[PDB]
C-alpha cells in the first residue's frame, strides 16, 4: 500500500503543479487567480462575454 | 477647437457603486429608467425593462 501511496503523492503534487505553472503567455489559468474575464467581442463597447475558471 | 480636451470631443462617465460578481443574476426588480435633458432642450426619459436572468 505504501508503494502505491508513493505514486498517488507524486501525481497528487502533479495535479497542484498544473493548476499553479499552466499558463498563456504569463498569465496564470487553472490556478484560481484567473478569475472571470470579459471578452470584448463587439464593434461598440460593453460588447462583452464573461469567462470563469475555477 | 479640436485640442483633445475640448468639452464636445467627450461625455460625462458614471460609475456603480456595487460590484457584481460573475454569479449576479437580475431578480424581480429590473427596470432602470435614465431622465436627463436632451441637446436641442427637451427632456428625454428612456425607460430600460431588463430581461430577468
Amino acid at each position: 500500500r505504501r508503494a502505491i501511496q508513493e505514486e498517488v503523492s507524486a501525481l497528487n503534487d502533479e495535479l497542484n503543479r498544473i493548476a499553479e505553472t499552466t499558463s498563456f503567455g504569463g498569465n496564470k489559468l487553472l490556478n484560481g487567480s484567473f478569475g472571470s474575464k470579459s471578452f470584448q467581442i463587439g464593434a461598440d463597447s460593453g460588447e462583452a462575454v464573461m469567462l470563469s475558471m475555477g | 477647437s479640436m485640442r483633445s480636451d475640448t468639452q464636445a470631443m467627450g461625455g460625462k462617465s458614471y460609475r456603480a457603486q456595487e460590484g457584481k460578481a460573475a454569479d449576479w443574476r437580475v431578480g424581480a426588480a429590473t427596470d432602470l429608467t435614465l431622465s436627463y435633458t436632451n441637446k436641442q432642450g427637451e427632456a428625454r426619459e428612456v425607460t430600460i425593462n431588463a430581461k430577468q436572468g
